[PDB]
């Protein structure tokens, strides 16, 4: 069966037609500085999503 | 149907859907009834309706129903009361290979099994075709004042 | 001093695709949307039924095709979209195979009671239309707003 | 392509007023 | 004297919505047809019926 080789969640509530899933991802580096420095690289974080029914 | 699948799609002489069905309840076997198959009114005896199967030059009437209480053998024996579906959509007994056209006019011949389509006036073909034993069975919608008999 | 007023509004008799009666209706469910979209009051045509499952996809009307019933207007099931209610692809229908329901109309003069129905190329009633259904009038004839609506008896296929 | 590239959805940043109005239909 | 009446329809899954937003359907349509019975009769007293004299 289905329900037994795969995993079951229960996150859905009974009154639902369409739920959303979001991913995220890292932007950034670093590098070797020194003192008196201003020069400082700088990172961020953004994401996507997908739906279902 | 038969293999790959957990249960069977059906069985002949059962209601397939839940939509207007009409069954009478007053009504007494001369002979051997099948279920599926057409049946005709012989006659009338103090308000109940003596059915048989299907023959030459009678119009029929309803397809025989399953009750796993009045019938304790597999089918309809004589003098038995039966229940018969005069309206309704039930899985009837083919002698046939190939779905016909959707919403075609079936033909009825033999002991009340369906014989082709292409007919003039009558019940029409519901969307179902499944295989059973060495045989296939189709679905009939059955109309109520569908078959009128012709005057003499 | 001063007259003192009191004024009164009447409600609408009808909306595209909702059921009139209360008499023998069936509603079938278990239908889908082949493609394209379909209005609440229009009729529908059979792409195929399928044999060992049960479904039956669903279209809209086009030429040379028989009608087989006409949509049912819900507030679950419906996607509104285009400042209207519609239902979209991929989904499941309501259609009434028989009953009485108020159509999506055509034509400019009332009809009479007992006669045929024929619908035009896009699936809405028409007086002189080209498709011909087995379907009768009922008698109402009304209109909400700027649309024109008109109640048929629908009767199995 | 991919929009998004963000964190919050228009969604998340919305408010529904509590007041509701209806058309008014006199008796008689 | 006569008789008057109407009716309306709602179904199970309407029914859970309403329930989960805090905006019911029943309560709206049960209003409707209480409106309709008043404003009937008041096109009875103010218009009449031909048919039933």
């Amino acid at each position: 069966s289905a329900l037994r080789v795969f995993p079951v969640t229960t996150e859905l509530s009974p009154t639902d037609k369409t739920f959303e899933y979001m991913t995220f991802d890292k932007v950034g580096t670093a590098q070797i500085i020194a003192d008196y420095t201003d020069d400082l690289p700088l990172v961020d974080a953004l994401g996507t999503s997908e739906f279902g029914k | 149907a038969y293999e790959n699948l957990m249960l069977r799609p059906a069985c002949p002489g059962n209601l397939s859907d839940t939509s207007t069905y009409n069954i009478d309840g007053a009504c007494v076997a001369q002979g051997d009834i099948e279920f599926g198959s057409a049946v005709q009114v012989v006659g009338i005896v103090d308000g109940v309706k003596v059915v048989t199967a299907l023959s030459d030059g009678g119009t029929p009437y309803g397809i025989a129903f399953r009750s796993q209480y009045e019938h304790l053998s597999g089918k309809i024996l004589d003098g038995e009361v039966c229940n018969v579906v005069s309206h309704g959509r039930v899985w009837a007994l083919t002698s046939l290979d190939e779905a016909p056209s959707l919403f075609s006019k079936l033909q009825f011949g033999s002991g009340g099994v369906v014989t082709g389509g292409s007919g003039y006036a009558g019940w029409t073909f519901a969307g179902g075709f499944v295989k059973h034993e060495d045989g296939y069975i189709i679905e009939v919608r059955v109309k109520q004042n569908a078959f009128i008999v012709p005057p003499p | 001093a001063q007259i003192n007023a009191s004024y009164q509004r009447d409600m609408a008799i009808a909306l595209p695709g909702m059921v009139a009666d209360t008499s023998k209706y069936n509603i079938d469910g278990a239908c889908v949307v082949n493609e394209g979209d379909v209005l609440v009051g229009a009729a529908v045509q059979v792409v195929q039924a399928q044999a060992v499952d049960g479904h039956k996809l669903v279209k809209a009307l086009t030429t040379g095709t028989t009608p087989y019933g006409v949509a049912i207007r819900s507030h679950w099931q419906t996607v509104n979209a285009q400042n209207q209610m519609i239902y979209e692809d991929g989904g499941a229908i309501n259609v009434m195979t028989s009953g009485r329901v108020w159509m999506l109309s055509k034509s400019t003069e009332a009809p009479t009671f007992g006669s045929a129905v024929k619908l035009d190329v896009d699936g809405q009633e028409k007086s002189d239309g080209t498709i011909e259904t087995t379907w009768t009038y009922a008698g109402g004839w009304t209109k909400y707003k700027d649309i024109q609506l008109v109640e048929v008896q629908l009767h199995q296929l | 392509a991919a929009a998004t590239m963000g964190i919050w959805t228009a969604q998340e940043l919305h408010r529904i007023k509590s007041q509701s109005y209806e058309e008014d239909y006199p008796v008689g | 004297v006569f008789r008057l009446g109407n009716a309306y329809l709602i179904s199970i899954d309407e029914i859970k919505a309403g329930q989960a937003t805090g905006r019911p359907l029943s309560t709206r349509k049960a209003s409707a047809c209480q409106l309709a019975h008043d404003q009937l009769v008041n096109r009875l007293v103010f218009k009449g019926s031909a048919p039933h004299k």
